[PDB]
């Protein structure tokens, strides 16, 4: 009984680690999109500031 | 008897101190400037 | 010894609170955008250095 | 927000500040000195609260609390089964 | 508009970072459970009972 439980738990620990690894790609995707948008905004501002001149 | 009453008071004082000392203050996220906003406030002092 | 338990509590409490501080800062450093000086030949080399 | 949480906020806030470089502004030369010492000194103070004082304060009230939780009253009359001698003790 | 999408995306990032934290907590706690079952199985008497 206890060995069957320790094995199930071992499988789920692996599943949890895989899951977290999927979540690094997710975080990195969101981080990229955010960085991209910041840059979008920053350069549009440079264009507007030059035009106001 | 006065002693017994004072102990009661002493426990009062202790739960007071316990209330002072509890909790884990959470993260505070400040608000520093982005580049769009720094260039503006600067463009602000210079053209007026 | 209460001192020992409390020492463990406070140790943990401090490290977790700082972890949330550094974790948030690291997220913000990763969203930081690179420079572009491709309009100024003079400055090609500082771009590649900055961005590296 | 408890009193300890108020102090933690302060400690957590100050420990994250970044010393200034005003090297581009000689007008602010001395301001750079004042800021950077005042800060360094407060970082020291903050650490002290976080790793020494707050734990002492909590520790001390635990021991106090723990006793009087159990001795939560004073026998004003000779308890059943005791002697005078051993009640006074 | 893209200042709006950036704020949404920053939020998403925090949200995803909190997902990472939670899943880490699960991984680690399963870690403790595996240890404890392991030690309980390979122990006896009162010590097996402690671990379990």
């Amino acid at each position: 009984q206890l060995s069957v439980i320790k094995e199930q738990a071992t499988e789920y620990q692996r599943l949890s680690s895989d899951t977290r690894l999927v979540i690094v790609n997710l975080n990195n995707n969101l981080i990229t999109d955010s960085s991209n948008f910041q840059g979008i905004v920053v350069n549009l501002n440079s264009k507007v500031q030059g035009d106001n001149g | 008897t006065a002693a017994d009453t004072t102990v009661k008071t002493v426990l009062t004082d202790v739960t007071t101190i316990k209330a002072q000392m509890a909790g884990v203050s959470p993260l505070q996220v400040p608000q520093t400037d982005t580049i769009a906003n720094f260039v503006a406030r600067l463009a602000a002092l210079e053209h007026h | 010894t209460n001192a020992t338990t409390i020492t463990m509590d406070q140790g943990m409490a401090n490290q977790a609170s700082q972890a949330m501080q550094i974790q948030t800062y690291c997220n913000s450093v990763k969203q930081q955008v690179p420079v572009d000086f491709s309009q100024f030949p003079n400055l090609k080399d500082n771009q590649t250095q900055i961005n590296q | 927000a408890s009193q300890a949480m108020q102090i933690q906020t302060y400690c957590n806030s100050v420990k994250q500040q970044v010393p200034v470089d005003f090297s581009q502004f000689p007008n602010l030369k001395d301001n750079q000195t004042q800021i950077n010492q005042g800060l360094d000194l407060a970082k020291g103070h903050a650490d002290l609260y976080l790793n020494t004082i707050q734990p002492q304060i909590i520790t001390n009230i635990s021991n106090i609390s723990n006793y009087f939780a159990l001795q939560n009253a004073i026998p004003a009359v000779l308890p059943p089964g005791s002697t005078k001698a051993q009640w006074l003790r | 508009g893209y200042k709006g999408l950036q704020v949404q995306a920053q939020n998403a990032v925090t949200a995803a970072t909190q997902m990472s934290n939670a899943w880490d907590s699960l991984t680690s706690d399963l870690g403790s459970l595996i240890t404890d079952l392991d030690k309980g199985i390979t122990s006896g008497d009162d010590i097996r009972q402690l671990w379990l």
